């Protein structure tokens, strides 16, 4: 029985490291939306001049 | 033959959880309520009727009430896995929190909700035929669970009197806290909790956390794995009545055998095969590993070390292959050693106890599958050294009256934390006094 | 310098940009392909979009003008210019920096078949973790500018992730987009109409009466009246779609958002396989016929 | 437990619409006010902040009032504006003036009957009513003259629930107006009495806390009102959604405030990082604790290390273990012993919930009760009495029918507060 | 078991950056950071120097202070400047004016409490932290001043730790500046109270190795950098890799010293042979010893042959037997038994790790004291003590403020040092 109990041990595993690409994927988008907002910054200072 | 429990507050619900979910597991009752069962003979099988009892349907439904002063934790049990098992009346919530007040708790929010539960356990009680206690769950820290569990406490001692009430309560540990008014609501929940208990157990979060840590190699523990474990100790408690056995042991032998004098009901909890599954195939599991393991005070489920006290009695729960001439060769070699000492006045100091259900494997538990276990509850006077650090965080607040407006402005006499304190200090030194070797009075 | 696939590169870049036969390219086809999203600085976000028009006035205009468009040689030294000032470059790496800047400008490679909007993973791979919670965008190629001037209708977030592109025909690959798939062309945005959460179907034709189908993609918040007429045709109610004869449905999968997951859901894991063993091994005892761990109840 | 919140004056409405944003934002709540979120988890606790209106509609908690329409047909004017009720917009016909006297005794008798008016019609629409949530500053005239008129009457007529305030307070520095001691030191007055508990920011520490920490080039006040949003929003966030250790205003306000008249405390949010720095630190509790005490972090001018912590509070967003937290809170309190109030064995609250702030893994907000609060009131005591020795600009005040004694009366009062942070500041074991 | 590294001024931070790009090539580090390499070997002690950032990533525990950002401009521009958190570059605003009173007490007290803090929050974050390693040159200015400062802080805070320095010295044959004798006689006498072990380098011997040993025709400082960074990075390697007899920077320290004050060592590294000479000598332990021992292959302008060596350690890396380092171990001490000091009964401590630097079989580092380092400083002191009697800059160190009593007090202590190296020398004893 204790096999099968190390199995499951493994699937839960393979789910965590599933989650931890997931919030490595949101940090990457919060920084693409500052440089964004960087971005329409200057786009208004050189409409002005 | 059959027990009802009452939960209350966070701790409390939460432990429920993880009780419910292992005697589910171990009865085969479905999430719904169901049990398959495919022979068409051989359905005599009572064993249930401990937590549940059938509608003429069939379903299975159990015998607990949630009670808890917040909605949050109960509206979340009504949402989860296990909707509908329980019947929607047993969830009980009220408004508002006692934010953290014992004096909210006991004087102006508890007295409206504990009629109501008074007449859930009236009806619980109805179903009944040979009630035999009541299991209680609950921390001493909050606010709900101080004045709430002291208020019903009292109700339940005047109505059913002589019943049988067994706690399950966690105290402040010693150095980790939550909330900083954790010893006055400590304090007064355990003037309270003196008159009108039956037995109570010890539990500190700081113990299972280092022996979760050291033990099972969990870095980052969470209160799920510590309330799986307090289930599969009032689990083992509780086989006892459930299945077959060389020695049975009923709820009223505990309290025959470990309470010496009336007041003296507090006691210590260890579980000895705790271990992984990846250890479990390292190791042979005998009786006498074991037994030597319940006595380390690496073991322990409270921060106290038993080697600063004398044991009065231990009560050993053996389930699992065990045969009595081990359980005997293993308690007269415990007996042999020289760092356990009992009082001159205890000769016989054991209760055995030997089942054959072996511990149930949990499908996301972190415990091993083992063929035995051995789990202890045992009386001493070390844990007197508990209550005195508790006293003096409490003296250290109160010298300076540092937040006792709040309770006194919600409706309490200030004298009331002066006669706690001192009835406290009483029962350390009826610890104190206990201890004492009557060779040295002659 | 320029390694031969790059110079392959800019001959296919000037070779698809060229209307007719004649070796001349006129500059309005140089600012309406250069794609700025796709600018370094403009990426890192250090210079403003439209600077990168004077830039590419100042380079051409003087030729454009006097010419009548931008011969091959030219174009090919723009690039060795290009190169040059990638050579003092801050990346660790410079070929494949100029490789793929030169991709991203000038808008080569493979497209999705209408509105042109470039992938971020390859069609036929299924979503990865955040992009299976991410809601997607219906998009449309508008009609009164002609396609190839880059200017689409776009509604937000109306498109669970839950399907995969790539069992779409290719005519219909680019109705769904992601948001950050939009940066780098026009765009004209819709209003949505008061409805609640429902999930609505998609269906189209492949073979004459035989229809393909994909369950539950589309939110019943989608105003009908905006679409173009066929976009609104291949939209239909699910029973109704159901009751079409010879239907096929695309296979879908729903994914766990780890943003909304409770701590108490961990109690109730795995325990129907558990009863259901428990359940049989307790009748297997009853029956007798146990010799090792035998139930013990009463 | 719903909430009730109140908007007044200019600074107040712009940080209200910004707030209302965010919580529209975090609950999927669309500005025409449909409902388009993605879990059952949103909706359950809708009710906190919104009233139902039939057949789908939300509708925020809010009453708008100010003296001169110019903010509020802004906010109108705004993306989200149109889920405000008309009814709820109340203004006058003639400004503040930039004078306390006008906003408490002459525009304020005016106005004070209609927004009670609406505040009872909102407040007894409620099953059962939590605390009420008031932004305003105190520098400026209708602001802080009218705010503290209708605290001073919800708290006669509500005495039972919970009052909380955001409050705003001018820095010595960024001078805007010139009379701010005087607004600033009778606000401070009637908070004492009138308020349960009030938070105080310095738009300087907003300054430094962007130019420092977040590095921006060009701030606007969005981004400050953004921070404040941030802070706000997150306080509630246990009384709206599950946890493992769940938290209340209530139990915060029992857990900080020992004695009834120290009740002013610091904020703090952890998890901002800068524009170019984020793919090197991952989130994790450490770092989160670390960013929490840093005074670059902390959004007054004074600095704890000047002064000594009687207590604190955590509360923690996300799925995360509750022993990183004790053993994290230990650890602080154990190396930094000498900055911790020795009569109290534990001055630190933890809490934990499961539901962070849309796009960080993790966030805490940090509620500091502090003596080193005393050297702002200090510096707004001494410029108060530079000024009134000589009569300055007095007579506008006294032509409103003011008596002198008020300004004396007020002066004592809260050099009484300052004595009482200093007497806890400075104490030694002895 | 975690190294701390310090990169101060333009010469440590160019040391700094071809010791990380080496350091990164030998564990398999791109330049972006993400691991690439082939074997768990080199995965299983990447702790030691890296700290994990989210998904992946490898950030460097490593501080960068300079006075003037023209130096940290050009690392982070570099080809491995990207790996480099950017919260760990610390720059002011203006320069150390190449003056030593301006890099201790002006600008040093003004920008080390921010260093400090880096450091702290850098420290307290390994799990067990071991030593640290400084890098900087004492010829400079806010190298010298500044290094020195943050040594004493570093050794007041964290005294129970090693502190271990790579220090670059000037000379009298090529010096880029007149006032170097100042800045070396104050930086020594700091250094020998604060360091726990120091290793010293002439410039002038790292061009006698490029163009005697490699017979490069027009060296650069590239090159000089790289041979540094080849020894720093072998002192360490026993730390991170397994073998047959392991070795530690402690225990390197205490085999060394037999007192406290004669820590100042002498370093060579043994298979450098130029790419024309590759084909013509296969390695092997007699080789390496014999180049190792080699004079012509160390890296200060003192010669052994006018010393004694009290005590050596070398450090073999490579699969290789003991049988041939012990019998050569003994049979070097024995045939030039004269050069060896006789109250030790064994004076050379080996070691053995098993995998050598990529593309050598097999490499030595050798560490000695030797009392011929004695030479290096009389002859600083000789040209201190002509200038100094002249009072010949001193107006700019007594403008900054300092006390002409300093001066003095720092040429007493360089005399004692020299006279304890020449007492310990005594050759013979009666
Ligand atoms: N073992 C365990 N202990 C818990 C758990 N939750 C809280 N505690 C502990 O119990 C004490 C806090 O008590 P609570 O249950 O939160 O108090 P309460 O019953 O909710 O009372 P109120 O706050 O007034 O609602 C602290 O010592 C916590 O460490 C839990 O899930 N498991
Ligand atoms: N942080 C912040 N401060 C503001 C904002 N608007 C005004 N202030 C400040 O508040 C003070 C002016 O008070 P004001 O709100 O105009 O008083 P009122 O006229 O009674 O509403 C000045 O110190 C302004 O700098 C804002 O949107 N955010
Ligand atoms: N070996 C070596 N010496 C250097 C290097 N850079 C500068 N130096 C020497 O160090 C001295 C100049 O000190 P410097 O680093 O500029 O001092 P700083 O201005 O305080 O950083 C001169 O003797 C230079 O020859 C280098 O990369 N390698
Ligand atoms: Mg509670």
């Amino acid at each position: 029985a204790r096999f099968e109990q190390l199995a499951l041990a493994e699937r839960r595993k393979e789910e965590q490291q599933r989650e931890e690409e997931f919030f490595a994927q949101q940090r990457v988008e919060e920084n693409r939306l500052a440089n964004e907002r960087a971005q329409k910054d200057l786009e208004e200072d050189y409409i002005r001049k | 033959r059959e027990a009802i429990c009452i939960h209350i507050g966070q701790a409390g619900c939460q432990v429920g959880n993880a009780c419910w979910e292992l005697f589910c597991l171990e009865h085969g009752i479905q999430p719904d309520g169901a049990m398959p069962s495919d022979k068409t003979i051989g359905v005599e099988d009572d064993a249930f009727n401990t937590f549940f009892s059938e509608t003429g349907a069939g379903k299975h439904v159990p015998r607990a009430v949630f009670l808890d002063l917040e909605p949050t934790v109960v509206d979340e049990v009504r949402t989860g896995t296990y909707r509908q098992l329980f019947h929607p009346e047993q969830l009980i919530s009220g408004k508002e929190d006692a934010a953290n007040n014992y004096a909210r708790g006991h004087y102006t929010i508890g007295k409206e909700i504990v009629d109501l539960c008074l007449d859930r356990i009236r009806k619980l009680a109805d179903n009944c035929t040979g009630l035999q206690g009541f299991l209680v769950y609950h921390a001493v820290g909050g606010g709900t669970g101080s004045g709430l569990g002291a208020l019903l406490l009292e109700r339940l001692s005047v109505d059913y009197g002589k019943k049988s009430k067994l706690g399950y309560t966690v105290y402040p540990s010693p150095q980790v806290s939550t909330a900083v008014v954790e010893p006055y609501n400590s304090v007064l929940s355990t003037h309270s909790l003196l008159e009108h208990t039956d037995v109570a157990a010890m539990l500190d979060n700081e113990a299972i956390y280092d022996l979760t840590r050291r033990n099972l190699d969990i870095e980052r523990p969470t209160y799920t794995n510590l309330n799986r474990l307090i289930g599969q100790v009032v689990s083992s408690l509780t086989a006892s009545l459930r299945f077959d056995g060389a020695l049975n042991v009923d709820l009223t032998e505990f309290q025959t055998n470990l309470v010496p004098y009336p007041r003296i009901h507090f006691v210590l909890t260890s579980y000895a095969p705790v271990i992984s599954a990846e250890k479990a195939y390292h190791e042979q599991l005998s009786v006498s590993e074991i037994s030597n393991a319940v006595f380390e005070p690496a073991s322990m489920m409270t921060k106290c070390d038993p080697r600063h006290g004398k044991y009065m009695a231990c009560c050993l729960m053996y389930r699992g292959d065990v045969v009595p001439k081990d359980v005997n060769a293993a308690v007269a070699t415990i007996k042999t050693k020289r760092t356990i000492q009992f009082v001159d006045w205890s000769p016989t100091g054991f209760k055995c106890g030997i089942n054959y259900q072996p511990p149930t494997v949990v499908p996301g538990g972190d415990l091993a599958k083992v063929q035995r276990a051995v789990c202890m509850i045992a009386n001493s006077t070390a844990i007197a050294e508990v209550f005195a650090r508790i006293d003096h965080k409490f003296d250290l607040m109160y010298s300076k009256r540092a937040f006792v407006h709040w309770y006194v402005g919600e409706g309490m006499e200030e004298g009331e934390f002066s006669e706690a304190r001192e009835d406290l200090a009483a029962l350390e030194k009826d610890y104190e006094e206990v201890g004492a070797e009557s060779a040295d009075m002659d | 310098m320029v390694t031969p696939e790059q110079a392959a590169l800019i001959e296919g870049a000037f070779r698809s940009m060229d209307r007719d036969g004649t070796g001349l390219v006129r500059l309005e086809d140089i600012f309406r392909v250069f794609d700025d999203s796709r600018h370094p600085r403009v990426r890192d976000g250090e210079l403003a979009p439209a600077a990168t028009r004077d830039m590419l006035m100042h380079q051409f205009g003087a030729t454009a003008q006097a010419h009548g468009g931008v011969s091959f040689d030219v174009f090919m030294r723009f690039h060795e210019r290009m190169a040059e000032d990638a050579a003092v470059a801050k990346v660790n790496d410079k070929e494949l920096f100029l490789t793929d800047t030169i991709i991203g400008v000038w808008r080569l490679g493979t497209l999705l078949q209408p509105t042109l909007i470039r992938p971020l993973f390859p069609v036929n791979v299924r979503p990865s973790g955040l992009y299976a919670t991410q809601y997607m965008s219906l998009v449309w190629v508008d009609e009164v500018a002609g396609p190839g001037s880059f200017v689409v209708h776009v509604v937000r977030d109306v498109v669970r992730p839950i399907f995969s592109r790539g069992d779409l025909p290719p005519q219909l690959r680019g109705m769904f987009a992601y948001p950050t798939e939009l940066a780098g062309m026009k765009i004209i945005e819709e209003r949505l109409q008061i409805a609640t959460q429902r999930w609505l179907d998609f269906v189209w034709e492949y073979e004459e009466g035989k229809h393909a189908a994909v369950p539950g993609i589309i939110s019943a918040r989608v105003d009908p009246d905006t679409l173009p007429q066929y976009l609104r045709d291949m939209i239909v109610e699910h029973d109704v779609a159901k009751a079409i004869p010879s239907l096929f449905f695309v296979p879908t999968s729903v994914a766990v958002n780890p943003m909304y997951k409770r701590s108490s859901e961990e109690y109730g894991y795995g325990v129907p396989e558990e009863v259901k063993r428990m359940s049989r091994w307790k009748d297997l005892t009853y029956s007798g016929q146990a010799c090792g761990l035998i139930y013990h109840g009463r | 437990r719903e909430i009730v919140c109140v908007q007044a004056g200019q600074c107040g409405n712009q940080i209200g619409s910004k707030f209302w944003e965010v919580i529209s934002d975090e609950h999927g709540v669309d500005p025409t006010g449909t409902y388009q979120g993605d879990s059952d988890l949103q909706l359950e606790r809708i009710n906190v902040y919104f009233d139902e209106a039939t057949g789908g509609r939300y509708v925020p908690r809010s009453v708008l009032i100010d003296l001169e329409p110019g903010t509020m047909d802004s906010v109108r004017a705004g993306p989200y504006g149109q889920i405000f009720r008309p009814d709820n917009f109340i203004f006058g016909q003639s400004g503040a003036g930039n004078n306390w006297a006008k906003g408490h005794y002459t525009e304020g008798a005016e106005l004070i009957d209609s927004v009670l008016d609406v505040c009872c019609k909102e407040a007894e629409s409620c099953d059962c009513l939590q605390g009420f949530q008031i932004c305003h500053s105190l520098g400026g005239g209708t602001g802080s003259g009218m705010g503290t008129l209708l605290i001073s009457k919800l708290r006669e007529q509500y005495p039972d629930r919970i009052m909380m305030t955001f409050s705003i307070i001018p820095s010595p520095k960024v001078s805007d107006t010139v009379v701010e001691p005087y607004n600033t030191t009778l606000s401070v007055h009637q908070l004492v009495e009138n308020s349960d508990e009030s938070m105080c920011i310095d738009n300087e520490a907003l300054y430094d806390i962007c130019f420092r920490t977040l590095k921006l080039t060009t701030p606007t006040f969005g981004d400050l009102n953004h921070l404040v949003s941030a802070v706000v929003s997150g306080v509630t966030c246990c009384l709206r959604f599950p946890g493992q250790l769940n938290s209340d205003l209530r139990k915060l306000a029992v857990n900080l405030v020992p004695f009834p008249r120290l009740h002013f405390f610091m904020m703090g949010f952890a998890p901002l990082t800068s524009r170019g720095s984020q793919q090197y630190r991952g989130l994790s509790v450490p770092e989160l604790t670390q960013q929490m005490f840093d005074a670059k972090n902390m959004m007054q001018a004074a600095d704890p290390r000047h002064g000594r912590y009687l207590t604190a509070s955590a509360l923690f967003r996300g799925r995360m273990s509750t022993k990183e937290v004790d053993e994290q809170m230990l650890n602080v309190q154990n190396k930094n012993s000498s900055y911790f109030i020795e009569w109290i064995p534990n001055n630190i609250k933890s809490s934990v919930c499961d539901i962070p702030p849309k796009g960080l893994k993790m966030a805490v907000t940090f509620i500091g009760n502090n003596t080193c609060i005393q050297e702002m009131f200090r510096r707004v005591g001494e410029q108060f009495t530079l000024m009134f020795r000589r009569k300055a600009f007095l007579h506008w005040y006294t032509g409103e029918g003011m008596d002198e004694m008020e300004f004396t009366e007020a002066e004592s009062n809260m050099n009484d507060l300052v004595s009482e942070y200093q007497q806890y500041q400075d104490a030694t074991i002895e």
